[PDB]
């Protein structure tokens, strides 16, 4: 049915550049807002970045801002997170999250009202 | 040749109960259709459908359009209006066309003229009420291009009919302007009702005194209980405890059902229902979509995600494409404010008995999908927006009901006249630029309200951002980030 | 001064180049390259 | 920032109430959603739009938002319901999505 | 006409404003949900015909012979506050056909009703658009025992109420069908259809009964034993109970005089064609259970009764059609103003050291006096 | 009294637009990409000259009561049925077919502002769609007055 | 004694560049 | 009076639409009036 | 006031004291003393 698979994770030395690809299958990847959520080992999960359906709206968390780039491909049904200047704090499990609601961008001006109805299994990324 | 024929006037003067807005823009008028009148029809575009059929003519004339509220109001002036006032309406109009500069492809042509006239007898087809593009820009530093004038008339398929009328615009008298001449004219708006820029603080069904019983009775029980021959007539009195059954004087406004579409795409049915599930009306064999249609609430309380299929006005954002744009590009307006006196767009009006009950017959009730006018209805007209149109022309007909237009604004039998402009043929490659100033005097209705607690106001977002709203970005592009409705302050029902 | 000598703002009125000849919605980005000159006298 | 009690513990069949306090910019302003995460699995949405419940989610879980705080209430607690709970919303001042600190539910 | 009555105005809510919602009343259901406020103020209601073609013209209201009792002795220094809402800035409760009307028989003494109003709600709760009105924030006249109060009102022009009985050019008025109910119980169906079978209209996800509804003939000619389920004004007889009183405890009014210009409430309006006939299909029809306005329609309004309401207020809206109220009477955008009244609270002995709290201990008090209203 | 109007409109109610210009209004053009499970989306497009059926309009045609195309349409008064004659003013027949007439001369000059007598006024949704339930409509066989209507009276 | 020495005035008149706020209250003064 | 030529709209003091048990600056079920928050006077903007 | 204005300031002050009631039973002839410090 509907699934999200995250690959690209592995063990990389600090300063190395990796690329996390999220492949979607079972639905129309073109009409949904996509997200990256990471969870550091034994700690609460953290939101990282988001990209719109047309990839015109892109948001980043402050911790990852400026060193992480998020891109989306609609033809290949794939979501991309490029990583630069990896730091020890970047060890986590990277979850690919899907947001069904488009309401933040067309019906509400004051508030986004997002929620994540579909989650990827996640790919581990370790810096050593 | 060396003297200016007009100055640059942009401001707003807020005086007492009236508003005076002035706007000056720079324009460019190219030579449309190589100074020719060409018949157009769906056949020229291929004529794929009977619903899309059309017949008409395209003319070399251009025309000035300032039928959108943004041409006369800045975002601050519109905020100043909608927060402080219960109503407004246009009174006077003044138009000026000056600083004519003719070019030839690039050098100046000093001896060329520009023909301009107004139709004050309304003898031409009035195209200014159809919410077309080509309006004077929201932002004063934008130089805009004048839209071409064309009209339609009776058609059968792509073919014409004998009754079809043909209009030559060179058959009107028109003023001719060289580089030193200027054109100006004044217009008096006919008397129209104030737009109601307020939201009711009461609902039509709650108008009662909650502390007191009525003296009217309703039928509480038709049976004593379980058993045979249990029929009875038991009349409880209507009171605070049950407010649904009380007798009422006034009933909600009319409805025409629309389909509800959720903004969460996962919720929507997996089928193509954009046209097949749409509400429409049919005229002479052609089915026109009902857009936006009668004024009805967009959604029920607690359901802002859904919107009526065609029942809302949907604008675009800056740089949005013409065809099949993504859902984050559009701006959808909700008409929830009228939810107190008006039925929901996506809900039925109510129920009616479909039979006579008897000992052998159970009571049957069918749903009312559309309900026309009934004595004792009350309703609210659609709201007007900063991006939306101002006036419409009331079609000249034997009869109408509540002529107020369905896209919002002021229905007028004699609206502001069309302003036609073209370059004089000399052909030599030629275009002209210049200035346009339009000034409207508005009337205001102040609020005397005794409400104790503070109102809802339109306010700029408090938080930081890369850009500030209603302003240019780093490239110099001006963008209106959101629609702004007029209804914030409240009244009693 | 609470009310110093006012600011005197000046610009050249944009003169657009030849339009597309078919109506386009967007604002015109192509103008004639143009500048002005003159005299200024200030007397205090 | 969304603030949740670090742990909650109740016996099976007892009402459990988990609530995360929020500022005006985030919880007061936006709809809040709740996610429950099992120890070896990815997070799964529990409640969305303050009180709405996704299909495949039991009636016992309920949520409400009052003022600046939203509370998730679980009734008829079961052994299988022990997992991490996070409440998240969009925060306008930060202009980023924020998750609560997390709440470990433990049944004895 | 001229009326004079004796009124007794008590203290309501202990001189206090109270938020009231269905949650205070037990929570009800969604259709009965409400949010509002109750006020210490009382008000006068002469809106019924028994208190006093034809139509009103002028109005004169007098309030005099003020007397205030402490609980029983006379307090001659007490005041009674009264004001009229001539700008219609308060919610208008006089058009809902409530109780508290001055008694028809002139020798009776009536208890003035308490003023309350409703506002917007999502439930027992309120929205940000819900408005709170403080009646103390209006200028009002204060009267001791010797003072009197008097104001005159000019009815805005309304049409005469018409009281009389009466291919084609004109056609009958609109209809919204009502369920039929026999006065003989064994004829009705043996099931509970009081609410399930009724005609309703929906507003913001709530369903209100259609009562009394559009003006329609109560029954066809020859059948007097039937009355529309929500289509008639039902009055209780003197001494009738509040809940589940039998059919001989009430009075069911009938509109049958308007049968000439108006369709029957129980019958359909008519039939329309539902298809195109052809060699392959017969002509098909369907019933019209409800009909809006059509060009050519004529209709009569609902009749007025000695126990019926006189006027109603037309809501302030962008548009309305034939504003005459459906319960009967004269619709007016500026009807006779509400007259609000309360006793000024008199505090009991305050503490002898300053306590910043408001004073919750008052002298038990009530006032009596005289009302006279001329039309 | 108002002057009786004695002219035929050269413009249809649905064709008052400037054929050369797009509208700044949008309409929902696509609900699905198609031919697959979960292919759901919202695509919007500019109402324009190429599709003129979806454009926003300020006015809608007059009120109608159906007639059988040539079972009689009727109105009940005091229990006694009565034929509806002539009835509300409506177009006698759709353009191109002159043989048909309403069951109860031709008015065809009014077909610009008025609905055809033997045609339904239009369609209305009868339900809320969902992922489970497809959208449904139903035909409007009679429509009373609505705000924003215009119509012609009957010819003399 | 039996005649009122004043009336109840609370309102706000918003006039041009000025405002007039009137407030009436009920007081109790002990010893 | 406010004379500003500012193009974009102001920050204003506004009541929040979201539903609540009580109305701000209004009585509660018991009859007690309350003032929810401190309201300062500075919303409109001027140049320096 | 605050949304529509750049500034405000008081001008005139008019005070009134009336409907005096001295006290449980009324005391009709008792007096209340009031003065201002100008």
């Amino acid at each position: 049915e509907v699934q999200l698979v995250e690959s690209g994770g592995g063990l990389v030395k600090p300063g190395g550049s990796p690329r996390l690809s999220c492949a979607a299958s079972g639905f129309n990847f073109g009409s949904y807002s996509m997200n990256w959520v990471r969870q550091a080992p034994g700690k609460g999960l953290e939101w990282v970045s988001s990209i719109s359906s047309s990839s015109s709206y892109i948001y980043y968390a402050d911790s990852v801002k400026g060193r992480f780039t998020i891109s989306r491909d609609n033809a290949k049904h794939s979501l991309y997170l490029q990583v630069n200047s990896l730091r020890a704090e970047d060890t986590a499990v990277y979850y690919c999250a899907r947001d069904p609601t488009t309401y933040g961008y067309n019906s509400a001006w004051d508030k986004k009202g997002w929620y994540f109805d579909l989650w990827g299994r996640g790919t581990l990324l370790t810096v050593s | 040749v060396g003297s200016s024929s007009g100055n640059w006037h942009c401001d707003s003067q807020w005086l007492g109960d009236r508003v005076i807005t002035t706007s000056t823009r720079t324009w460019a008028l190219p030579t449309y259709n190589n100074h020719l009148y060409k018949q157009i029809s769906n056949s020229t575009s291929g004529g794929s459908s009977n619903d899309n059929a059309y017949f008409g003519y395209s003319t070399p004339w251009g025309y000035f359009d300032f039928n959108r509220f943004h041409c006369h109001f800045s975002p601050r002036d519109w905020q100043r209006l909608i927060n402080n006032n219960w109503g407004f309406r246009p009174k006077r109009l003044n138009f000026k066309l000056f600083n004519i500069q003719v070019k030839e492809v690039i050098a100046n042509n000093l001896t060329s003229t520009v023909q301009v006239f107004t139709d004050s007898d309304y003898q031409l087809p009035y195209v200014l009420g159809s919410a077309h593009e080509g309006c004077l820009p929201p932002f004063p530093a934008d130089v805009f291009m004048i839209p071409q004038y064309g009209y339609l008339t009776l058609n059968d398929g792509s073919q014409a009919v004998g009754r079809s009328s043909f209009y030559c615009l060179e058959y009107f008298p028109s003023q001719m302007l060289r580089t030193g001449n200027n054109f100006q004219f004044s217009y008096e708006f006919e008397n129209v009702p104030f737009h109601s820029s307020y939201a009711h603080s009461q609902s039509l069904d709650r108008l009662m005194n909650p502390l007191i019983d009525q003296y009217l009775y309703y039928l509480s029980k038709t049976i004593n209980g379980s058993g045979q021959n249990q029929q009875t007539l038991k009349f409880s009195v209507a009171g605070p405890s049950n407010m649904a059954v009380q007798g009422r004087n006034y009933i909600p406004g009319p409805s025409y059902r629309q389909q509800r579409v959720s903004t969460t795409v996962t919720q929507n049915n997996n089928s193509e229902f954009a046209w097949p599930g749409a509400s429409s009306w049919a005229l002479n064999g052609r089915n026109s979509l009902m857009n936006p249609g009668p004024a009805m609430a967009s959604h029920k309380e607690g359901e802002d995600r859904f919107f009526p299929l065609s029942g809302s006005l949907i604008f675009g954002k800056q740089g949005t494409g013409r065809d099949n744009v993504d859902a984050d590009k559009v701006m959808i307006t909700n008409e929830e404010e009228i939810k107190t006196t008006n039925p929901v767009a996506t809900e039925s009006y109510g129920q009616v008995a479909t039979n006579h009950q008897s000992a052998q017959a159970q009571a049957q009730t069918g749903w009312v999908q559309n309900q026309g006018i009934l004595p004792g209805m009350v309703w609210q007209d659609r709201d007007v927006y900063l991006q939306g149109p101002i006036w419409a022309k009331i079609p000249h007909t034997d009869g109408n009901f509540h002529p107020s237009p369905l896209m919002g604004g002021f229905g007028m039998k004699h609206p502001p006249p069309q302003i036609l402009i073209k370059n004089t043929p000399v052909f030599i490659t030629q275009y002209s630029t210049g200035q346009v100033s339009v000034e409207i005097e508005w009337e205001l209705q102040k609020e005397n309200s005794k409400r104790w607690n503070p109102e809802i106001q339109y306010t700029s977002n408090y938080y930081k951002s890369n850009n500030v709203e209603f302003a240019v970005n780093t490239e110099g592009v001006y963008s209106e980030p959101r629609p702004i409705g007029t209804r914030y302050l409240t009244r009693n029902l | 001064m609470k009310h110093p000598p006012p600011q005197i703002l000046i610009k050249n009125t944009p003169v657009p180049a030849d339009p597309p000849t078919a109506f386009n919605k967007d604002k015109l980005n192509s103008f004639i390259t143009q500048y002005s000159t003159g005299q200024v006298s200030v007397e205090i | 920032v969304l603030t949740q009690p670090p742990s909650v513990s109740a016996a099976p069949g007892q009402m459990v109430t988990i609530s995360c306090s929020g500022s005006s910019s985030n919880i007061g302003n936006d709809y809040i959603s709740w996610y429950q995460q099992l120890p070896g699995t990815a997070p799964k949405l529990l409640i969305y739009d303050n009180n709405e419940r996704p299909s495949g989610i039991p009636d016992r879980f309920s949520g409400s938002k009052s003022g600046t705080s939203a509370t998730l209430g679980i009734t008829g607690v079961q052994t299988g319901d022990e997992a991490d709970y996070y409440c998240g919303t969009w925060d306008s001042s930060l202009s980023a999505w924020v998750f609560g600190e997390g709440t470990k539910l433990t049944v004895v």
